[PDB]
Formats: structure tokens, sequence, C-alpha cells
RNA sequence: UUUGCUCCACACAAUAUAGAUGGAUACGAAUAAGGCGUCCUUGUGGCGUCGCUGAACCAUAGCAGGCUAGCAACGGUGCACUUGGCGGAAAGGCCUUGGGUGCUUGCUGGCGAAUUGCAAUGUCAUUUUGCGUGGGGAUAAAUCAUUUGUAUACGACUUAGA
RNA sequence: GCAGUCAAGCGUUCAUAGCGACAUUGCUUUUUGAUUCUUCGAUGUCGGCUCUUCCUAUCAUACCGAAGCAGAAUUCGGUAA
RNA sequence: GAACUGGCGAUGCGGGAUGAACCGAACGUAGAGUUAAGGUGCCGGAAUACACGCUCAUCAGACACCACAAAAGGUGUUAGU
RNA sequence: GCCAGCAUCAGUUUUGGUGGCAGGAUAAAUCCAUAGGAAUGUAGCUUGCCUCGGUAAGUAUUAUAGCCUGUGG
């Protein structure tokens, strides 16, 4: 007999929390919320990801699940250091999120001949998967 | 809203009711209810078909009824075919009671008692194109007036520049339904009985 | 973007869901709002019933008939306010009003069939949390709509004769998953996720 | 008004044979352009001194930058809005990154809460606070606390299309 | 001003265990259990240890924030009656006509019956709610007592009891007759 | 009263299209929360995980998709027979067995496509009706005139009549 | 014509239960003035009779506050046409 | 009923829903483009744009001329001194 | 004659990209050196709770995180 109170599992905005950006230059790029001005305004920075130091609007940025240790204030070199220590981007492209993105840039970058292949190969596959959908 | 989805009549039909389905009885070949009558040969499979069809669905049974017209003094012969809502328990009981009573009679006393309070409904005695004074209750104008007593004066005001719905005018009086209630019952009679 | 389009009102906003469907329309987009009895509106239940209250007194004097008909029936309502925004009294109008049906509760030739939403017209993204809101459900009742409970039964139903469509579409799609990893490392499936997929 | 630019405008009072070298007046301005500025300029001097766009002239008109823009500062600000009636003074505080928001944000705030305009507000003085605490109004002090953190609940997402397939969501 | 974050602490006493998913609460305990909905409110309940629960409000406008200190007191008032239990004593009062109160049962039902009130031939009938019991306390001339878990069926059942006996067309002050909520406490004594 | 009418067919003529040109692709509930998988005491339970828009998912190669030969598979899907079930809220649809038989782009081939002349929508949908050949079925009312008076200005109503 | 605001006073005693001076802000178009926009190739002038309908600034009837409401009787007030 | 000017009457055009007079701008017949005054959820061509605030109104509010509202009050909420 | 298709030009426009330069405090910054600074004080340390220690609570100026303010380039 214990209480149990679901949870309510949010992503905070705080020093560190790292943000994909969606607008606008940056867009599609990871940055670290450094200071935190108010409810909707925050001071962003991402030297590694090609991102300037900027006071953005917490609508034009989205909170990633990643985060890291980062001290308050810290300037652009100091963020760049904490960045490969925790090694940000290597956790990021490991998630489904960055993969879903890199999947779709790929589908956009497909060529008229490649799109013909993928139908040939999907036809290969339908077959075999339809296979065991009969035995089992 | 209710929507009628069945009609299951009897094998046999008394010829009263048949005649209801004609304007010209004497000239007809009198075909009504001879291909439905078959349907009752087929045990009656096509027949539990619909009764089972009600049971499955349907929130509301209603017996179709008609009157013993020629067993009474009137000059009619064509009976009055009504609709009756049943009020017992369960849908299956209700169609089941009917199934037992197809071509079966039902005398007042299954329905009415002494000391019940009934609600009677009729098309009220008709009178024709009656004047406003009697159709309405409007006061007669004085002896004096020209062009006629038995009218309403102001039919309506300057504006709302149209004669209104809520004034009084000559037309049909009588021949209206009308559901007056609480018509204590004083006697349940039996033909039968000198 | 399709021939038909089955929206499910629920969590809507007459009002907004309102438009979009009139706009559409005038652009050839046969639409078919359902469910509805579960519409919604800004404002504490009370009002609106106040609001309602009027578009009720407004009559015609001289013959209560021939005047502005006050429907009750969620449906109708949505309708109306839809409408108002579609110039009827012309032809292009009308040729518009046809395209659009509407029912409270998903009957048949739709309960099948899929349905969608209209984000930009969802309470739940328009409003701010804390603001009171309605439910054409009540509303309709309350200004007299004999039938809300007959819908609300045929709902209990089809929320099932659905589910059990479901727990069956779902034990399927799952085997297809435990019989879709046997064949894929296959050769066909690595080239593939290079192009993509 | 628009977006601002700090400005330094260093007028004179036209030289005379009589009074050569006629004392030079600096004013930090919070305007849209160098036309503003030279304007917003003379308006204030015709209130302290005996000059005008004539008996004058504008010597310099230098954009000024923030030094540390980057740097989140706490701007107290003082303000003389007129109202509908009399006139009032104020001391608002505005957490922001640079002057040239401290004046923008302010004007929007003095608009919304008090229905004033650019017409009717004099931004008496602006002053980066150095230390917290000299900070005195709860809607700033709220944010200067121990390792601060908060969620962004009820996230609504923004779509382009008309229709959608899912029925959303507001998790975050 | 749009406070950034509030909180309180519901002190969990032992006995009791309060499951919570969404904003359905379930007061499990010694005397029974109790449940409640709060979908209407918008708060984030958060466990720290059996003994403690922190009900927050992130970015609340002042009217949102009073709804945070009520919630707390709402979840306390399902803990309390669930352990110590409530007891809403009621004394009768009368310058002349003696009020006679009884309990009948017509179809289930549990009706307080309230007779000869100011020598009305009327009968006043209150419906006793569920959760709650009615005692005519001996030792105390005249003392109907309502004793449940909740507070927020009891104090009402009582309140109605007190309110079915309002005087009509007299000056309040002469005619002080009626049934009244003198006592409020718990089933358990000492506390 | 000109050998009509009804159902399924197909032949030919027409006559329209508020507007096919791969596919309207089925949980329910809450959003200060849920999905999906999994373990368990079957619970508001533990553990993992996903979203961050369908840019998805299904179908999709063959003269507008031809005639043909094999290899690998025992699957996919069209078309028509039939077993058994579900559904009435407008059911007028959905699933499933057992066959009869095509096409199979699952991998490999071989013939043909031209001159529609450098583009011309380059016509392959689905509306309703009419006229005849040919395969099953059925074999009536109503109106007037006459008549009644529970009806009635007249029409209407109500009855009567081999 | 019907209503507000302050409150010198009245109301035994106490400004406001009920009233309310000096002041002052309104609404209304059932008074009457002012005006002369419409009509002088005509809009049938008064009042009564008759008959619908609307307004509420409610006399009565329903349910409640308030009193200088002990009960009876009566006064102010609400939602109400 | 006077003064200064500009209008209308003698003047369409787009805009104020509608309207001599207000805002735009003053006209040969047509073609492209740009705007004015007004606007851009839908009637309706055009952002259910972006940004920061205030407001829940058991009679909300909504844009100059213009088709109204005041004095006086509110521990309803927001900044202030 | 009728109806269009492309090309390369004219006239008038519209909608994009991309670079070279000239200013500004010869942008300001960040970055490197060089001085001062503080706290919502990181580490060490000390004190008290407390499941073998991490919370606190101090203290304190870069140390086993960094932060601000200026000079010079």
């Amino acid at each position: 007999t214990d209480s149990i109170v679901k949870a309510s599992n949010w992503r905070l905005v705080e020093v560190g929390r790292v943000v994909l950006i969606k607008k606008g230059q940056s867009a599609g790029k990871l940055a670290a919320i450094v200071e935190i001005i108010d409810q909707k305004k925050v001071l962003i920075d991402g030297p590694k990801a090609g991102v300037p130091r900027q006071a953005i609007n917490l609508g034009q940025v989205v909170l990633t699940p990643l985060t890291f240790a980062l001290p308050r204030g810290a300037r652009t070199a100091t963020v760049s250091k904490k960045w490969a220590a925790a090694a940000v981007c290597e956790k990021w492209a490991a998630s489904s999120w960055a993969k879903k993105i890199a999947q779709r840039e790929r589908r956009a970058a497909l060529t008229d001949f490649e799109r013909f292949q993928v139908m040939v190969l999907r036809k290969q596959k339908r077959y075999t998967v339809k296979k065991a959908l009969a035995k089992a | 809203g209710l929507r009628s989805l069945t009609t299951v009549w009897a094998e046999h039909l008394s010829d009263e009711v048949k005649r209801r389905f004609y304007k010209n009885w004497y000239k007809s070949k009198k075909k009504a209810f001879t291909k439905y009558s078959a349907k009752y040969a087929q045990d009656g499979a096509g027949i539990e078909r619909e009764l089972a069809r009600i049971k499955k669905y349907a929130s509301v049974v209603r017996v179709l009824v008609h009157t013993q017209i020629r067993k009474t003094p009137l000059a009619q012969k064509k009976a009055h075919l009504a609709e009756i809502q049943l009020n017992g328990g369960s849908i299956s009981e209700k169609v089941d009671w009917a199934r037992e009573h197809f071509e079966k009679t039902v005398a007042v006393d299954s329905v009415f008692e002494q000391n019940e309070m009934i609600d009677a409904i009729a098309v009220t005695k008709g009178h024709g194109f009656e004047g406003v004074t009697h159709r309405w209750g409007t006061k007669k104008l004085p002896r004096k007036t020209h062009r006629g007593l038995r009218k309403v004066a102001c039919i309506g005001a300057w504006h709302p520049a149209h004669v209104m719905w809520s004034v009084a005018r000559a037309g049909q009086r009588g021949y209206h339904s009308r559901t007056s209630i609480n018509h204590k019952i004083y006697r349940v009679g039996k033909g039968d009985d000198e | 973007v399709e021939p038909v389009v089955v929206i499910d009102g629920k969590g809507h906003l007459v009002g907004r869901l309102a438009s979009v469907v009139a706009k559409q329309l005038l652009n050839g987009q046969k639409i078919v709002v359902v469910r509805a009895e579960e519409l919604n509106i800004s404002g504490e239940f009370f009002r609106n019933k106040l609001k309602y209250h009027d578009f009720l007194r407004k009559a015609t004097a001289f013959n209560k008939t021939r005047g502005p008909f006050h429907f009750r029936a969620p449906s109708r309502i949505f309708y109306k306010a839809l409408r108002g925004m579609v110039s009827h009294k012309t032809a292009r109008g009308k040729a518009a009003l046809e395209r659009l049906k509407v029912f409270e509760g998903i009957p048949p030739p739709y309960d099948k069939k899929k349905r969608v939403v209209v984000p930009q017209a969802l309470r739940v993204l328009r409003l701010k949390p804390g603001r009171k809101y309605t439910t054409l459900g009540k509303l309709s009742t309350s200004v007299g709509w004999k039938y809300e409970d007959v819908v609300a039964k045929l709902e209990a139903k089809r929320k099932v004769s659905s589910a059990e469509y479901y727990a069956k579409k779902r034990a399927f799609t799952k085997k297809v998953a435990s019989a879709n990893a046997t064949a894929a490392e296959s050769d066909v499936a690595k080239q593939l996720a290079a192009l993509g997929y | 008004m628009a977006h601002f630019k700090e400005y330094q405008v260093i007028g004179r009072r036209l030289p005379t044979e009589s009074v050569p070298e006629p004392k030079l007046f600096r004013m930090r301005i919070f305007a849209s352009n160098e036309v503003i500025a030279k304007s917003r300029y003379w308006y204030f001097l015709q209130k302290l001194h005996k000059v005008k766009k004539a008996s004058g002239e504008i010597v310099s008109i230098n954009q000024i930058n923030e030094a540390h823009p980057t740097k989140v500062k706490n701007f107290g600000v003082w303000v003389r809005y007129d109202s509908r009636s009399g006139t009032h003074n104020m001391y608002k505080e505005i957490r922001d990154v640079s002057r040239v928001a401290a004046v923008e944000t302010l004007y929007q705030d003095m608009a919304a809460r008090h229905r004033a305009r650019f017409r009717s507000i004099h931004i008496l003085k602006v002053a980066e606070i150095e230390k917290t605490a000299d900070v005195k109004r709860q809607y700033v002090k709220q944010f200067l606390t121990k390792d601060l953190k908060f969620p962004l609940p009820h996230r609504v997402q923004k779509s382009t299309k008309t229709f959608s397939y899912k029925r959303p969501s507001t998790f975050y | 001003m749009k406070y950034i974050q509030t909180e309180q602490q519901i002190e969990v006493p032992e006995g009791v265990t309060v499951s919570i998913k969404s904003r359905i609460v379930k007061v499990v305990g010694p005397r029974g259990t109790l449940t409640k909905n709060l979908k209407h409110i918008d708060v984030t309940f958060t466990k720290v240890n059996n003994q403690l629960i922190k009900v927050a409000v992130h970015n609340g406008g002042r009217k949102h924030v009073a709804a945070l200190r009520t919630v707390k007191s709402l979840v306390d008032n399902m803990i309390t009656g669930v352990t110590k239990g409530y007891k809403y004593k009621m004394r009768y009062v009368y310058a002349h006509f003696p009020i006679n109160v009884n309990i009948v049962e017509k179809d289930g039902a549990k009706f307080i019956e309230v007779r000869n009130f100011l020598g009305d031939k009327k009968i006043r009938n209150v419906p006793v709610r569920d959760g709650v019991t009615i005692e005519f306390s001996t030792n105390v001339k005249d003392e109907i007592v309502l004793s449940g878990n909740s507070v927020e069926d009891v104090s009402q059942n009582a309140a109605d009891l007190q309110q079915i006996c309002r005087v009509r067309n007299k000056d309040i002050r002469k005619f002080l007759d009626g049934i009244y909520v003198s006592h409020k406490g718990f089933i358990t004594e000492d506390l």
C-alpha cells in the first residue's frame, strides 16, 4: 500500500536544456539555452551547430528531451568545450527524432531513377513479407 | 425520431378491412391481401421472418386493429383500420401477444373498468364557414353600424402593416382532432344481456 | 486535397470549424460533419443559452410562421452558422450547401469510413485552459431537442459493433511485425534504407 | 514607434559675433531614424532651454551600440506617461538583453496597461541595474533564483494543412 | 502578474494511500474510501514519499493561483474524513411547538422527516444522502447528528435539513424556531 | 385503347455531369496527457519506448499495359460460382470457408510498338431516358356520372352500388 | 415626467428602516414648447365603440430579501409583462 | 445667422455596409504594372501572419464624420504614486 | 486566311539569387593578451542533521565550473 501519482514527464526550459530550431538562417539546427530572460524569452547559443550568440523566443524553438552540465550566463568559447564533453550531437543523431529528419531530407533528395528502384525493392520485400503472413 | 420498419398482417381477412383498401369495392377484382396471403402456406417461414425481425430490433409494438362495423346499425360496411400501442413488458412479449391474437376478438372489458378515467378522441361535429362572431366569441357591433353587425371592427393596426395571425376571422368551425380528458367510466356494458 | 471528407466535429468550435467548412465548400470539397452533439463554444454554458434565447424571440409578428425558423438539433445549428457564411441566396450558394451534410453521431455510410479533425478549430488549441466552454450537446437540449439520449445510445453502441474492429486490427498489424523481421535483414531491406525507407 | 536606434544628438544654439562657443547639449534618444532623432532632440530642448530648430543646430548625431548585447541585463526604467486626465511618473523594471528592448518592450507595456502612445511618454532615464535585490518589483525578482526551471505546458502544434489525421498532441 | 510557479504540500498521514492519475483522485482508508474529479481545475500533482504530495501551478494568473491553496484543502478534507471521520451536530430549537423528528423508509429510501414545525399540518422530508448516518443523540433534550467520511455530503445533508425549516412571512427575530448546525467535528473524540 | 408491364441481361441511339482522372486509408477517451510493446498482484500497477505533423501508409514497372517461353514459390490479387455468419441510426454494406479459373513485375528471357511526323484533353468516367431483339414472372385500379349526409359556398370530405 | 450621486438635517436617542434641504449627473418622448426637413394636382381633424399586439417605469397574483417586521395591517426593494 | 477656405448643387469613380456633401481620387477607348483611402476567420479579393501586454462581461467589445451615454461607485483584475 | 509552339531580340515590368566595394566607436561584440569586480558563489574546507555519505549551512574570489566589469590588439 503506497500512494502512486502518475508523474507529469515534461521537458523543462533551464540552463543547458538544448533546443532544435524550426524559425528562420537557424532552423533544423541544435542550440543550448544558456541565460533565461523570462517566460517566453531566452538567450540560445550553438557554436558547434553553426548557431549564434541570440535572444530568441521560446515560440520559435523546440525543447529536445536531450541536456547538459552548463553554468549560467556561460559565453559561446565555454559552451563549445561543455558541448564535446557530454558529446551532444552523438546522443541527439542516435534518437528516432534525428533519424526521422535525416530520413525525409533523404526522401526529398531522391532521384527519378532512385524512386523507381525503391518501387522495385518494395514490391521485392511485399512478396517475402506476405510470405510468412500465411504460414504464421 | 420513431420509424416504422414492420408490417405483419394475418393469413385471413375479415370482408370489412379489405374493403378499406378500395374506393371502388364493387368494381374491383378484390385482389388485396392475395399474394401476401400465399407467404402463409410455406409453415410460415417468410412470416416468423418479420415477427422475429421485430422482436430483433424495434422499441415500439403496435397492433393493427379494425372495427366490427357491420355488427352495428350504421350504413358503412367499410371498417376503421386502427393502430394500437402495446404497453406490456418486453418487446418479445408484446410481439408474442399479437402473433396469439391475429384474427382474434378483443372486447372492451380485456381494457375498460368502473371508476377508470378515459381520454376521448374525435373529429368534432362540423358546421361550415362560420362568421367571426360565433367562431370566435367576438362582441356584436351595435344596431347602428353600416355595412353589418357580426364582425370584428379594428382588424388590426396602422403598422405591423399586415393583418395578424392573432386576430379574428371567418372560416371553418367544427370538424377538428380534439383530446378532451377524465371521462369517468360509468358502465361496462355487455350486449349477450337483456 | 479528395472527393469527400468526413470530419468529426467533437472538440470543435462551431464557430471556427464553422468556417473552414464554408470556405472549402465554395471550392468544391464535398464535406460531411458528424458527430456534432459534441460541438463546443467559447463561453460559460449559462449564456449561450442566453444567446440562443434570442435568435428565438426574433419572429415575424404577423405570422410567427413564415418567419425565422429556430432549429434545435445540434446539426441544424452548426449548419446555420455555417451557413450564414455562404452566400445563398445565389446559385453558387446553393450548389454549395448541397456539398455539405451533417449529423449528430456517426450513422452508417460513415461509421465505416475514416474521419479527421480541423486542428485550427479544436478547443483544445484555442483555448486557453481555464476558460469555460459549452457542448452543443446540452445546448440543443435545453431548447428543446427531443433526441439527445437516442444518440447517446447509438453511441455506446458503435463505440464498439467498434473497438472490437480494433483489438482485431491490432492483433493483426502485429503479425505482420513478428513475421516482418524474419525476411527484412534480407538484402532488400538494407538498400532500401539507403534511399530511405 | 518602430524599430529603435539609441542615438546621441550634440545641439548648440547658433553661434554669435556677440557669444562664440555657445556651451553643447547631449541627449540619448530612443528613436527609429536619424529624422526622428533630430526631432525627438529639439522637442526636449524647447522645454529646458531657449532654442529651437531655427535659433539652433545639430552638431553630431551618433548611432550608439549595446556594448554587451549577447549579456542579459536588469533595466530599472523611469517614465513621465501623460494619461486621459493629469500626468504621472513611473519606475518600471524590464529584464532584457539590450537599451534599444528595455525601450521597445517598454513602450508596448505603457501602451498596453495605460493606453498611452509614443506621442505621450518621456523615457526620463534608463539604468543597467548592477546588483539584484536593487531590483523592487516581484515580476522580475520571480526570475534571480537558485538554478532556475519550468515547463512550457499545453504545447500547441502549429500546422500549415487544413486537415488532420491524428487528433492531437499537447505533450512536451 | 503571471506567477511563474506555485506549490503547497498535502501532508499524507498511515492506513491511507492517495492513487492519482489525471485529476482523478482516490482516498484510501481505515474508515472506508473517497474519490473526486478535478479535470475543471488544471494542476500537476507530485509524489516525493508516501508521507507527501506537492500540488503545482506553472504560469498561473491570479485567479488560477487561488485555485491551487483550494484544490490542497479539498484533498485534505477526502484524507481527514477517511481516517478521523465528520460529525455535524443539530441543536432543535422552539418557543412553543415541540419539533418532532424521525427516521422513515419509503423505497430504498432514507426520509429525515420534519413534523409540527410551528404548528405546520405539514410534512417536510429531507433525503438522506449516501456515505451518511442519522443519530438522535440521547443524554442531549432535542440532538440530531449527521455522521460521514464526505464532509462535502454530510455538511450539505445538514445545511438542507436546517434550510427545510425556514419561517415564512414572520419577522425572523421574535420567531427563532428551527434546526441549526451548532456543532462541527469528527467521529473520533480527543481530536 | 394497339401484343402493354415488371425484373435481370446487351445492343444501338441518345441526354446530361457545381465537375473520377491511383486509394474517403474505420479505435475509444484525455490533452496540467496519452499511444504502442512487454511483465505482473489485472491496478489510476511496474519496466522500456514513440511523438516534435500524412513529406505518412497502401497500391504503383508490361501497345491505356500486347502475343508468347522458362526458373523460383504455394503466396499475392482480378473475375465470376457458393458455404456459413455478422449489420437497421440512412441497415442496401462487411467479413469468411470451400472449390472453379485467369494475370502474375517474386527472379530470367524473346519478339512487337515508328509516319499521332517538334505540343495540342488527344477522347478509356458515370447521369437519366427511348427504341427493337431475347431469358424468368405477375394478370390492376382510380376519376367522372349515379348515390349517402356523420360533410358542404363551390371543389373537398364521408359513404353506398354487377 | 421619472431616476441617480454627496448628506445640513428630520426620524424620541441615531445622517441614510423610511425621508431628505443646499446642491449636482442623467434618462425618457405618454406633456408642452422650439423648429420648419416630408407632404397644399388633399396622407379623411377630436372623442367613444370594436379588436389584436408590444413595452415595464409592477396596481394585483407567484417566490424572496429590508423595516421604526411581536401578530394582524402596512411601508421600501428584487426577479418578473 | 455671419467670417476664411474647400466641397456639393453641375461629378461619376474605390472606400465609409447603406448615405448629395466625410476619406481617397476628380472620368476619351483599351491593354500591362504600382498603389490610395480602406482592408486581409467566412460572407469577400487578401496572413485563422509574427510580436509584447490587457480583458470574461446571468445585457462584453469591435474603429474617424456616425447614428451616443454621465456624475458617482467596485478587496473583479492589471500597472503605478 | 484561321489557330497556336519554340527560339533570339526589343519596350515595360515582376520575382529571385550570388558576389565586389564604401561608411560606422575605421561597427559594437565574441576571440587573444592586460587590469579591476563580485554572487543567485563552483571546487575545496568547517559545522549541524541524517541508512555508512549527500543535504543543507556557512565561509570564501578560480582552485577539480565559470561569471561580470574595464584597458590594449
